[PDB]
RNA sequence: CGAUGUCGGCUCAUCACAUCCUGGGGCUGAAGUAGGUCCCAAGGGUAUGGCUGUUCGCCAUUUAAAGUGGUACGCGAGCUGGGUUUAGAACGUCGUGAGACAGUUCGGUCCCUAUCUGCCGUGGGCGCUGGAGAACUGAGGGGGGCUGCUCCUAGUACGAGAGGACCGGAGUGGACGCAUCACUGGUGUUCGGGUUGUCAUGCCAAUGGCACUGCCCGGUAGCUAAAUGCGGAAGAGAUAAGUGCUGAAAGCAUCUAAGCACGAAACUUGCCCCGAGAUGAGUUCUCCCUGACCCUUUAAGGGUCCUGAAGGAACGUUGAAGACGACGACGUUGAUAGGCCGGGUGUGUAAGCGCAGCGAUGCGUUGAGCUAACCGGUACUAAUGAACCGUGAGGCUUAACCU
RNA sequence: AAUUCCUUGUCGGGUAAGUUCCGACCUGCACGAAUGGCGUAAUGAUGGCCAGGCUGUCUCCACCCGAGACUCAGUGAAAU
RNA sequence: ACACAGGUGGUCAGGUAGAGAAUACCAAGGCGCUUGAGAGAACUCGGGUGAAGGAACUAGGCAAAAUGGUGCCGUAACUUC
RNA sequence: AGGACCGAACCGACUAAUGUUGAAAAAUUAGCGGAUGACUUGUGGCUGGGGGUGAAAGGCCAAUCAAACCGGGAGAUAGCU
């Protein structure tokens, strides 16, 4: 349940350290991103010498929410804090070449295959 | 009603181990990557414990990878395959949602030694 | 908002048309003090049901 | 007193 | 083809094998009894009347006595009728069971919503309500506008406002049927349907397909 | 809406129905039938019978329960030491209402309510 | 001009079609993809932000698309008061001055209990021709109608290559709508617990009042969204633009004149809901009433005695029904409500006693005690014997059967 | 610019996006020296702009507690 | 104009907590405010709580929410010191 | 020491809501400003209508002010309704 204004961590090593999202991409009128959503962000802050920096704007995908996903038997996972992985705006493949704290087999898809390869571990 | 209570009856476990908030536990689910079938442990604290019957529900509190994670099991449920106690917490409530503003070694629980 | 026209002493009594009162369709009789009540109250002199209910 | 056209 | 009156016992969950949560109402439906036939001689058309369930004999009236005993069957709670589609034939006195249902995958659920009384243009058509703060005067949950000047001069037909809401007919569509358990005389349907717990359900074969 | 919903608001908050019926609970132990309104006489029986049950069985317990409700030992006394033993068979229904016509001043239900072994 | 409140915004909309998207076509300087232009089509849909009082506009990022207009430039007895447009003060400028400015700047009271029409809901009366209880038919009316992406067909047709389909099928989304509360949650001043200050119950211990529910932590039922089920259709008829067959008038040609066939989200159905006050008041099933007498104005006539049916209303206990009416259940031949019994749930190991300790406090009895609206039972309390309303075989004419 | 019409002048900062804000340029329609010019610590229920925190202001409202509105009994207005 | 949420100078000044004549609970003393009874719709008023987000609202953070005490540590530009 | 600081009484009136045939012909509720001074308040006195008084708003002078109220000139005049 991410949406215009809300910041996000990074869940990835690409430099950025907070972005706010500015646009829930795929739809018209669309309200909210969940997990596996790509979202429209600008970076807020970045570490000194990364790959991106600060009011660039990319793509990312959402990877954990504090509201949480809901699971075919009705169990929910939840995480402490909203976290993205930066994308590239065209290709939409990942910046970052490792990704930090757990992800969710939402992301288990050919196309975000590469950050549940690279997870530390997926829920 | 006796027609519900018989129809949710027939469906609950009968071999679910006692175990109560604060109590650090082990569960093992059952995930699937198409072909093939595996279970995963997923370890942490007891933080909530729904007692409703067939509809009980428990909550597990882990930090993984420095980041903090809960999941509801429900308790019934046939993906939940085996459910361990490691150790047994002492704690004043049935509730712990407290833990969530705190952590390291502000979150400890003492032991139910006896 | 106020009216625009006086309505007439016609318009009046349909209005009131409905204001009629009801007359207690009747009086129930004890079957031991005789008494006229109305029915599951106590009689003026305190029976019901044909028993002394209170000394009042 | 009032708004006046 | 004809359906059943039923009861809503209640909701609640049957876990699958392979371990998905499907949420069920519970439908009790007892054995129909056909009291009344129709036909295009009689009627002008074909339709089957029913009854289900028991009632007090101090409440039979002696109209509604004498029309159970007519058919030869014992007063149910109520009565109702369904259509009869070419090929469909039944006889008076006849029992139709939940067992009608085996073959049938999909079902038509039709039900008296929940009754809210008085209900507000915001709860009953979802109208945004006003600014709750700046400057807003004893005007934040009202309707607004209700028309236009001078010309038309009048408010439309269907005007959204405030008034009785619920307590109505409903129909639910293309409900699956999870099982049917004619031994204890239940119906399983995925998913939620009109009207409180104990209220009186018809279900038909999903009209759709 | 009030879908299954319990208790009466009586036009009063929360803090003022309950010293009311506790007031009028101490009343209706000490004169064994009180005059009231038809819908408090109602509620009051929510609030006594359960007070008869507890003094069925006398404990310090119970006897310090009963205090904590009531708020005077006099009642207490007579709960434990006359009703209880009174109503000791009875299951329940320890009390019975009466109407009683309507009240001059407001037209109010007025009903009568008694201890049933009065 | 004995007052028609004046810009923009909010809320709520409704119509046109000169069509933004979706739908059907013709031509193309139309290979494919994607376009240009014109014809038909109004069913549904038709952004969020930064700046600005703004309308608009520019910019950022989306979308299938971000249509143009009418309605007192829709809408202040529906809201706002940023702007315009009173009284204060100041700047530039004009004037000797008072003062002035389709110039700027800071501040500046927005009243109304709805009689009528209209509209949303909900009742009473009478009618429908003896009365009553039900179930229907369906004249008519309303709701609904949106669309992306992926995969297959197929890297096929097309193309030098790059690129890349029509038609058809499946899956899964966005916005919207209905229902529901099993799940995840919110609420839960009516349940349990912790704790600060003070007052009281003689005192200790234990409890209660007040301080926003004193402050807080959990939470039952109900309600509920962010929760989870479902929906938009297929099909049929008659068609718009358009495309044709046979065919003369006109030895040919020609879709049209006679005749015949295709053709769209538009129309009529199909889906859902209301519906016989449909006065054109319909249909089917069942139930009930089978006495005398007098008079006048001799009729669809008035009255006296006897009679009081089916059913209804009233009263009571009440409900997931409800502003009130209404609607549903029940009234002893009874589980309608309360109490009670058992269970569940919630809280979290009560009081008293004992032990350990200098004491705060801990441990044992003890997952104890208490526990609202929940579940299953139980006549303990209340739901009275009656009385009340409603009648006594239901007009005339004609026809067809039976007598 | 409390003054600048043209005008959202042009350039820079801040924002993904800035007709407002800050710095600068000087084409000052129509600044300017006691109807004072230009600075200025402190102060202001002073005007403008930005950020942290906080939040039902809002996406988008839901539930709850009181007083009215609703029904009953008594009294009983007004504008028009 | 009212048995009108308004106005009206001086004197007295208990307890526990507190710096206090603030505030909370009480004493002496004095009151429950001259229509009540029900129900528990929309909507208006005064309040409580709220998932995820956190000014996206708006002319404008208007209104709410938040901060809030004592002791100690520590504290910038600028300055009329 | 201080037209010093924080803050009750007291004096004021910055914001919002309510009210607007009001509880009230200017209030209430929650916040707000000053609070040893160019402070505030009781009693009495003085200034009078082209006059007073004014830390200046054409503000106040008995719910009345770009010239108070009462009585008179007076049935002013009204090419107006
Ligand atoms: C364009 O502007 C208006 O539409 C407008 C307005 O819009 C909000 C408000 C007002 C308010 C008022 C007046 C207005 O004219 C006025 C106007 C024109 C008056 O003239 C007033 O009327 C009693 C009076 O007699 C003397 C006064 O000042 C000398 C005012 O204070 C006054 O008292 C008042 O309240
Ligand atoms: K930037
Ligand atoms: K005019
Ligand atoms: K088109
Ligand atoms: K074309
Ligand atoms: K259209
Ligand atoms: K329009
Ligand atoms: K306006
Ligand atoms: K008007
Ligand atoms: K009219
Ligand atoms: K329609
Ligand atoms: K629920
Ligand atoms: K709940
Ligand atoms: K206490
Ligand atoms: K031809
Ligand atoms: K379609
Ligand atoms: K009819
Ligand atoms: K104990
Ligand atoms: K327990
Ligand atoms: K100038
Ligand atoms: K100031
Ligand atoms: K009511
Ligand atoms: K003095
Ligand atoms: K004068
Ligand atoms: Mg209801
Ligand atoms: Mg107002
Ligand atoms: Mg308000
Ligand atoms: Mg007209
Ligand atoms: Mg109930
Ligand atoms: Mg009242
Ligand atoms: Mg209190
Ligand atoms: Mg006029
Ligand atoms: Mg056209
Ligand atoms: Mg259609
Ligand atoms: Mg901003
Ligand atoms: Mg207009
Ligand atoms: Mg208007
Ligand atoms: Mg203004
Ligand atoms: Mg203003
Ligand atoms: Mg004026
Ligand atoms: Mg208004
Ligand atoms: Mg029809
Ligand atoms: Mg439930
Ligand atoms: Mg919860
Ligand atoms: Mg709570
Ligand atoms: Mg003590
Ligand atoms: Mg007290
Ligand atoms: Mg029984
Ligand atoms: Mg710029
Ligand atoms: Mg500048
Ligand atoms: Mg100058
Ligand atoms: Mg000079
Ligand atoms: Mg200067
Ligand atoms: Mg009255
Ligand atoms: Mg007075
Ligand atoms: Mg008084
Ligand atoms: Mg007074
Ligand atoms: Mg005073
Ligand atoms: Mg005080
Ligand atoms: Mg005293
Ligand atoms: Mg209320
Ligand atoms: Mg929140
Ligand atoms: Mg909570
Ligand atoms: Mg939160
Ligand atoms: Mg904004
Ligand atoms: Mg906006
Ligand atoms: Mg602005
Ligand atoms: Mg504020
Ligand atoms: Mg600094
Ligand atoms: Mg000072
Ligand atoms: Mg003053
Ligand atoms: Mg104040
Ligand atoms: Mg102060
Ligand atoms: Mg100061
Ligand atoms: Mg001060
Ligand atoms: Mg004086
Ligand atoms: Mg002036
Ligand atoms: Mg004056
Ligand atoms: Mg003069
Ligand atoms: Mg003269
Ligand atoms: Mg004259």
């Amino acid at each position: 349940m991410i949406q215009e204004q809300t910041m996000l961590n990074v869940a990835d090593n690409s430099g950025a350290r907070r972005v706010m999202c500015i646009k829930v991409l795929g739809g018209s009128h669309r309200r909210y991103a969940g997990v596996g959503d790509i979202i429209k962000i600008t970076i807020k802050e970045a570490i000194p010498r990364g790959k991106v920096k600060k009011g660039d704007v990319l793509k990312a995908v959402v990877v954990r929410t504090k509201k949480g996903v809901r699971r075919p038997d009705g169990s929910v996972i939840r995480f402490d804090g909203n976290a993205c992985v930066l994308l590239n705006n065209n290709s939409e493949q990942p910046i970052g070449t490792r990704i930090f704290g757990p992800v969710t087999r939402e992301l288990r898809s050919e196309k975000f295959m590469k950050i549940i390869s690279l997870a530390p571990e997926v829920l | 009603s006796n027609i519900i209570k018989q129809l949710e009856q027939e469906q609950m476990k009968q071999d679910v181990p006692s175990f109560r908030p604060g109590d650090t536990v082990e569960v093992k689910v059952w995930v699937v990557e198409g072909s093939k079938k595996r279970l995963q442990a997923f370890e942490g604290v007891v933080i909530a414990i729904r007692n409703r019957g067939l509809h009980s529900a428990f909550t597990v509190r882990k930090i993984s990878n420095g980041e903090g994670v809960e999941r509801v099991f429900q308790t019934h449920s046939p993906v939940v395959d085996s459910i361990s106690v490691k150790r047994r917490g002492a704690v004043r409530k049935a509730k712990l949602y407290y833990l969530r503003e705190r952590t390291g070694k502000a979150a400890r629980i003492k032991e139910r030694l006896n | 908002a106020v009216q625009q026209n006086k309505p007439t002493r016609s318009k009046r009594g349909m209005r009131r048309s409905h204001d009629a009162l009801t007359a207690v369709t009747s009086l129930s009789v004890d079957k031991t003090s005789g008494e006229k009540h109305l029915r599951h109250h106590i009689t003026a002199d305190g029976y019901y049901r044909g028993r002394k209910v209170i000394a009042k | 007193a009032a708004p006046q056209k | 083809m004809i359906g059943l009156v039923g009861k809503k016992v209640g909701m609640t969950r049957i876990f699958t094998e392979d371990g998905v949560s499907i949420p069920v109402t519970v439908i009790e439906v007892e054995a129909n009894r056909v009291t009344q036939v129709k036909d295009l001689a009689n009627d002008g058309y074909r339709a089957i009347q029913v009854t289900t369930g028991a009632k007090k004999a101090n409440r039979v009236t002696k109209p509604e006595a004498g029309h159970f005993a007519k058919a030869g069957v014992e007063a149910g709670r109520g009565l109702w009728e369904f259509r009869l589609a070419e090929g469909e034939e039944f006889t008076v006195g006849q029992s139709i069971s939940v067992e009608l249902f085996a073959d049938v995958k999909k079902v038509d659920v039709t039900g008296t919503s929940k009754g809210k009384g008085f209900a507000g243009t915001v709860k009953r058509w979802n109208f945004r309500t006003q600014d709750a703060t700046h400057g807003n005067s004893l005007s934040h949950r009202v309707p607004g506008s209700i028309g236009q000047n001078q010309t038309p001069g009048k408010v439309f037909k269907g005007k959204k406002m405030a008034g009785q809401m619920g307590n109505e007919r409903v129909t639910v569509q293309s409900l699956d049927v999870v099982r049917v358990d004619a031994e204890r005389n239940l119906l399983l349907v995925k998913g939620a349907v009109p009207g409180a717990t104990g209220s009186d359900l018809i279900v038909k074969p999903a009209v759709k397909a | 809406m009030r879908h299954r919903k319990s208790g009466r608001q009586l036009n009063r908050n929360s803090s003022h129905r309950q010293a009311m019926f506790r007031n009028m609970a101490g009343s209706l132990v000490r004169h064994e039938i009180i005059k009231t309104t038809l819908p408090k006489a109602k509620e009051l029986r929510r609030v006594v019978e359960p007070l008869i049950t507890l003094a069925k069985t006398d404990s310090v317990a119970n006897r310090r329960l009963a205090f904590a409700r009531t708020r005077d030992n006099e009642i207490v006394a007579k709960l434990f030491n006359e009703l209880g033993p009174r109503f000791a068979s009875r299951a329940g229904g320890y009390t019975r209402i009466l109407k009683c016509g309507f009240r001059a001043g407001d037209n109010a239900p007025m009903a009568y309510i008694e201890l049933v072994d009065r």
